[PDB]
């Protein structure tokens, strides 16, 4: 699920993800063009792992992302140490689980479609309030008000507790 | 004789008993150390070899942690002069290394304080002259040296197999 | 290096390996003929590297491989509890760092070689004493003259201890 996605949707921010979690019921809920979902979709993660992910394929052939490795890699960010980040590098090539590299072209074009609209502030707006307007759903209040009467059988506002006495 | 970086703490506290104990001078305890003592790597690649905190020698061993302190300096003063406004070669050959924690490069220390650096095979001494201490090559070769590993053969042929050796006999 | 490499070969054993530590040296003395040397040369392994190792290109199009490997992931050979080398094929398969797949083939035709050598007692046990008779070099008194020598500045035998007293 997560529910940090839920935080962002009711207060006023778009959202960049992959179709996983909460972001699927979010983009269900407020229509899928007015999220920035990209990458691999469950499914080509899966077909992806029938291939097998050589992630060396996409540093090779994407000049962007080679010279971004190379300079963390050769010590750019890290002038005074520059192996420190040996093991992330090493882990992205080789033991990358999470396919960080077969995500980055759709990543970098996601963005750009990002970047494209926020050029234009009123239609940024426009998608923003489509969102805060559909993301009603993710309060816990219909999530508890589901727990009580599909597994607690109690019902909500049987109990009306009365003004104090001091 | 070092078999690995395991007693690489030979090299601190022979200074330490020759300085702190039978009041030798500094200089001369170093010359003295470099030369009783040879180290022997078993390792491929850099980031097998031992390292330890800083904070713990802080803790365990103040004094030899001065002494590795010293023994830095003097050499990378000696690297400065051979190779002036040369920062990163510095880094590279210092002792100590900077990260999450400083951090005690062991072989390091055994290279400085050892007049012979050998590998165990052809190839893996290649390896460790030109890879994994490229610096300290450049700077003293004739320190670095091959002694190809070997078995014994009372153990390995005389006791195990008497049958073979009588063969042969 | 290693040591245990050399104590077959003075004991009347044939070596299957690679090229790497005491099997080169072990090459060199013998000559490479008389040893099984098979798979990926040190420089072949770093051209994996360059390429990126996909191992499941290895498992895809090798079916004696394939149907072991199913095996061992099925359960096959732990039937009461079936998951139980899923961490190994896991492995093999997204995290093989010493490319287990990748000399397999070379190593199967290597015991084949090996298989068609034993058919043949007589060639052997020639290629044994020819193994045998090029071990000398692996003798420690060796490796601890020249320690002696070229390190430590003493002369084996300059001490004689004569025979002792009761
Ligand atoms: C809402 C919230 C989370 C949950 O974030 P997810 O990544 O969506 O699980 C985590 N931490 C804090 C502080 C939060 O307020
Ligand atoms: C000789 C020997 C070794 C060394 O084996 P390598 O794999 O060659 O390092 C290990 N263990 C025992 C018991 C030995 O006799």
């Amino acid at each position: 699920s997560g529910t940090g996605n839920m935080k962002f949707m009711l207060n006023g921010a778009l959202t960049i993800g992959t179709m996983d979690g909460a972001n699927v019921e979010m983009a269900e809920e407020a229509g899928a063009e007015n999220l920035f979902i990209f990458g691999l979709r469950v499914e080509d993660v899966e077909a992806l792992d029938r291939k097998g992910y050589n992630a060396r394929e996409y540093y090779d052939h994407l000049p962007e992302l080679k010279q971004a490795v190379d300079q963390i890699s050769s010590g750019f960010f890290s002038p005074k140490e520059p192996d420190c980040f040996k093991d992330i590098v090493n882990m992205l090539m080789h033991h990358d689980r999470f396919k960080v590299f077969a995500d980055y072209e759709a990543y970098m074009q996601c963005q750009a479609q990002v970047d494209q609209l926020y050029r234009n502030p009123k239609e940024w707006t426009k998608k923003v309030i489509r969102n805060i307007a559909c993301s009603g759903k993710f309060s816990s209040d219909r999530t508890i008000t589901e727990y009580a009467r599909e597994i607690w059988g109690v019902e909500p506002s049987d109990l009306q507790i009365p003004p104090p006495n001091i | 004789q070092l078999n690995d970086t395991h007693p690489a703490l030979s090299i601190p506290e022979l200074m330490r008993i020759l300085v702190d104990v039978e009041k030798v001078d500094w200089d001369k305890a170093w010359e003295i150390t470099k030369k009783t003592c040879a180290y022997t790597n078993h390792t491929v690649l850099p980031e097998a070899l031992e390292r330890w905190p800083v904070s713990m020698f802080e803790k365990l061993l103040p004094r030899h942690l001065e002494i590795i302190y010293a023994i830095n300096q003097r050499h990378l003063d000696h690297v400065a002069a051979l190779f002036p406004g040369d920062v990163d070669r510095l880094r590279r050959m210092s002792v100590i290394e900077e990260g999450d924690c400083k951090r005690i490069n062991m072989a390091h220390l055994c290279v400085i304080g050892s007049h012979a650096v050998n590998g165990v095979a052809r190839i893996h001494s290649e390896i460790v002259k030109q890879s994994v201490f490229k610096d300290f090559y450049e700077l003293e070769p004739e320190k670095f040296q091959n002694k190809t590993n070997g078995i014994t053969p009372r153990r390995w042929l005389l006791l195990c197999n008497p049958g073979l050796a009588d063969t042969i006999v």
